[PDB]
RNA sequence: AAAACAGUGAAAUUGUGUGUGGACCCGAAUGGAUCGGGCCCGUCUUGAAACACGGACCAAGGAGUGCACAUACACU
């Protein structure tokens, strides 16, 4: 054999490396995250992250593992239809009686954002439809219309876990 | 101005705390972990309810990265302080600064 | 040929250099330091005042145990000096560049001293006799010089 | 050059980010210019580094040696072999899964062209491919 | 005593320009004040940071070798 290989190449039997590669890949694989149970169709929730944080919205469905689908009220608070990680929602005990016909999908609300969407607002037939459903449940009720307009504010004088929602 | 808005958004939704030390003995420091106090939490039993929650350090004057994320790992002592871990080690210049506690849990891998 | 210590265009500049000159190194760099970035006509006017004891050269690096003087206040220090032999040489050198400027077809005005540097040349050896039958060194320390002046863009 | 060994493609970044950047400078090489940076073990009777006081630097030793599988691996996921002839590449024909070639510095332009042409048809990666032959 | 090529042209050391710091090393970082640990090496000595000695700075040179005579081990 030629002298370059009889010396340098000798360091390692490299045919073994695939077995190492598998074991390493396994170890640095992510842990699983649990899908929650506590949310029911038509629950009001408060948004905790991203461009829409602080507003009340209504939960519609599970979508794609941890992803969930929500609607604001384009007339009442200007928020349309969007998707978000189901952990970025705070639950509250109010439940509206809405039921929907079919599945729908929308843009995700990422945690890191650069700029606000002050303009360029339009609506689809389904956005119109779903608003014109939600609105019926809201109109008949005393202060509910105004409730959706004021942002949420955490109490700065007591421990959070003492409060109920 | 986006900074003024990003602050008000965070202020309305998070609990507040301050960074005060690294984990240390009398002689040595362990800068991978930091110690935090939370506003109205004052016993170890009260503090246990925050273990697992996300934390964020926001710094608008920074040229590199506007915020650092982390997680609360454990309670520390008997008067309601906690220990946390971040995606990068906290500088001694950043001690005394304000930290935000985010009201949802995350996994140790996400940071 | 000579490789000048920095890169400036041949058009819009004038140059000179000399080697092994027999003016004293440490005195010469204190002179050069103060006339850097100055306009050429201002430089020639200032150096005329130094020869007449009306203004001084301030000292900053080669300056230990030097005398204090009211003329140094013009540059925010107390310490100054009058090194006549170095001043006469630099003045002649600068005056020749105005001849070159005029002959080359630039103006005699708007020329600014953009680069100037002094380097040590090799020592010339000498001796003095001491007590108890000893002999000690008594050497001389000459210098090399470069200047480049350029026309202001204004 | 932006190439990777296909068997390690989904792992190479973990490997690279895991390599140490520690240096073992000789003691007091920072104090006098006559002592170079190259490691020598201290052997003085009083010496603070040999005696392992806290605050002195660390010394080399077997504990720092890398795992046998990762060792010698370039950041593209291959091991290297030196070549200087066309007849050298002929050796790699069985090993091209894990090894790549690096042409020796002293091989000149006219000859390098002949090496690269052969490398293309045999299917061997050459890491100095651009080399002097950019002009 | 010194002194080879009218080759190549390192380090100590100097000037100018541009950057970073106030003796410096190790660990960990920031947009930014810095935090924690470390006394000067070599050597004789019960014991050295020492009010023990040698060391201003850089290059090059610089110290268990050869033969004879018995010997134990390994190899033919
Ligand atoms: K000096
Ligand atoms: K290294
Ligand atoms: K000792
Ligand atoms: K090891
Ligand atoms: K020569
Ligand atoms: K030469
Ligand atoms: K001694
Ligand atoms: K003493
Ligand atoms: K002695
Ligand atoms: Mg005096
Ligand atoms: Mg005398
Ligand atoms: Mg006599
Ligand atoms: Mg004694
Ligand atoms: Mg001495
Ligand atoms: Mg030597």
């Amino acid at each position: 054999q030629r002298l370059n290989i009889s010396n340098i190449k000798n360091y390692y039997t490299a045919d073994d490396i695939p077995a190492f590669a598998e074991k390493l890949l396994e170890l640095h694989k992510p842990a699983p995250i649990e899908l929650r149970t506590d949310l029911v169709q038509g629950n009001v929730v408060v948004v905790l992250e991203g461009e829409y944080a602080s507003y009340r919205v209504v939960y519609l469905s599970r979508t794609e593992d941890n992803k969930a689908l929500c609607m604001g009220l384009p007339s009442i608070n200007g928020i349309g239809l969007f998707e978000i990680d189901e952990r970025f929602l705070l639950r509250t005990s109010i439940v509206l009686d809405i039921r929907l016909d079919k599945k729908y999908r929308a843009k995700e609300s990422k945690r890191s954002f650069k700029k606000f969407n002050t303009k360029e607002k339009v609506l689809t037939k389904e956005e119109n439809d779903i608003e014109e459903l939600l609105l019926k449940e809201i109109e008949n009720e005393k202060f509910m219309k105004k409730y959706f307009e004021t942002p949420y504010e955490i109490n700065n004088t007591v421990d959070f876990y003492e409060i109920n929602h | 101005m986006e900074v003024i808005k990003k602050i008000e958004l965070k202020e309305r939704v998070c609990a507040k705390g301050t960074l005060y030390s690294h984990k240390r003995s009398k002689k040595n420091i362990y800068p991978r972990y930091s110690l935090i106090t939370i506003e109205n939490v004052k016993t170890r039993e009260a503090a246990m309810k925050y273990v697992g929650n996300a934390v964020e350090l926001f710094k608008p004057e920074s040229t590199k990265e506007e915020s650092i994320h982390g997680i609360i790992k454990a309670v520390h002592g008997r008067s309601g302080a906690v220990r946390a871990k971040f995606s990068r080690n906290i500088s001694p210049v950043e001690m005394g600064s304000k930290v935000y506690i985010k009201l949802y849990k995350m996994n140790e891998d996400e940071i | 040929a000579h490789k000048y210590s920095c890169d400036i265009s041949e058009a819009t500049s004038v140059r000179s250099q000399y080697n092994n000159i027999k003016i004293k190194f440490k005195n010469t760099r204190e002179v050069c330091n103060i006339i850097k970035t100055m306009e050429l006509n201002k430089a020639i006017a200032y150096l005329n005042d130094v020869l007449r004891f009306k203004k001084c050269i301030p000292v900053f690096r080669f300056a230990k145990k030097c005398g204090r003087t009211p003329q140094a206040k013009e540059f925010g220090t107390d310490k100054g000096k009058w090194p006549v032999k170095s001043v006469a040489f630099v003045k002649k050198m600068l005056e020749d560049l105005l001849v070159e400027a005029e002959k080359k077809g630039l103006g005699t005005s708007e020329l600014v001293i953009k680069h100037i540097q002094v380097n040590q040349a090799p020592k010339i050896y000498g001796r003095k006799h001491g007590a108890f039958g000893r002999i000690k060194p008594y050497n001389k320390s000459p210098s090399h010089i470069e200047v480049i002046a350029v026309k202001r863009e204004h | 050059m932006d190439i990777v060994n296909p068997s390690l493609s989904k792992v190479i970044d973990i490997i690279n980010k895991g390599k140490s950047k520690k240096q073992f400078k000789r003691f007091q090489s920072w104090r006098v210019k006559r002592v170079s940076e190259s490691w020598r073990k201290p052997r003085g009777i009083d010496n603070r580094m040999r005696r392992k006081f806290g605050g002195a630097p660390d010394m080399p030793g077997i504990g720092y040696k890398k795992p046998n599988a990762i060792r010698f691996l370039l950041p593209n996921g291959y091991r290297k072999i030196m070549v200087a002839c066309v007849k050298d590449l002929e050796a790699l024909i069985s090993l091209n899964s894990f090894y790549c070639a690096e042409i020796r510095h002293a091989v000149g332009s006219k000859k390098r062209i002949e090496i690269l042409e052969r490398a293309e048809e045999l299917g061997i990666l050459v890491i100095n491919k651009e080399g002097k032959l950019v002009k």
